[PDB]
């Protein structure tokens, strides 16, 4: 999961 | 938005998708290449051809159970091209780049025609 | 293999099944959350749930064109759930952290369950 | 494109  | 993203979850989608096309789980049209038949979900046609969008986008090819393509268009051109919509992967070679450019070129398929050109390009 | 691969081809389906959503084609199934409807495709459920892969490859579910969630479930997490499969971003809040978690524990997606998990172990 |  990242920061988009 | 504060949203968070999984990286990998459009080329898991597209896996599955390509497992239910695999097993033959909800196809939904037949499209025909001469004397060859490929089943696939019209869906995802859509989501990678401009020809396949402007087929099922209209009110009366939407509602067909089978497609048939110009008699021109090379079944093994087609299955490189089915195989990569479902998998990103272009299987391209010295003996099969203008059939699968030609039938790109078709499909309306921008990014492997930019691909073939530039192939084409470097070995003249 | 040999095959050259497009690494935004996967990003790019996904963004025109969404589109797809959005314009409401081809959408094949309503999803009907208590009071609430939601339409989408059964291959992009079944591509990301558990749940939904085992009710559209049932030889009598597969057919039907209404499915019931179970009334416990909230639909603003199905909404935000539904949205993530379509996009890959999850719109994960401290007010809906645990109906998302819920409905995604209900709905058999892993990925979802892990983050929710992780975002409320933190909190703690 | 990549070599994947
Ligand atoms: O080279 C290409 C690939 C391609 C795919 C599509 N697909 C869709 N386009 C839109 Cl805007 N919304 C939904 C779709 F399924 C249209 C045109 C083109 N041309
Ligand atoms: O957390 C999750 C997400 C998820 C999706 C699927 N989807 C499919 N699985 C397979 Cl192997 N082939 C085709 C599919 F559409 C099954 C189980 C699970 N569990
Ligand atoms: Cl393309
Ligand atoms: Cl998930």
């Amino acid at each position: 999961w990242v920061i988009p | 938005d504060s949203c968070i993203q999984f990286t990998r979850h459009a080329s898991d989608v597209l896996l599955n998708l390509n497992r239910l096309r695999s097993r033959d789980i909800l196809t939904d049209v037949v499209i025909v290449v001469s004397r060859e038949q490929f089943r696939a979900h019209k869906t995802v046609l859509m989501a990678c051809s401009g020809l396949f969008y402007s087929i099922f986008t209209d009110q009366l090819k939407c509602n067909l159970s089978v497609i048939n393509l110009d008699p021109e268009i090379n079944p093994e051109g087609f299955c490189i091209l089915l195989d990569f919509m479902y998998t990103s992967r272009l299987n391209l070679r010295e003996g099969n780049i203008m059939a699968v450019m030609a039938t790109a070129m078709y499909l309306q398929m921008e990014h492997v025609v930019d691909t073939c050109r530039k192939f084409i390009k470097a070995s003249e």
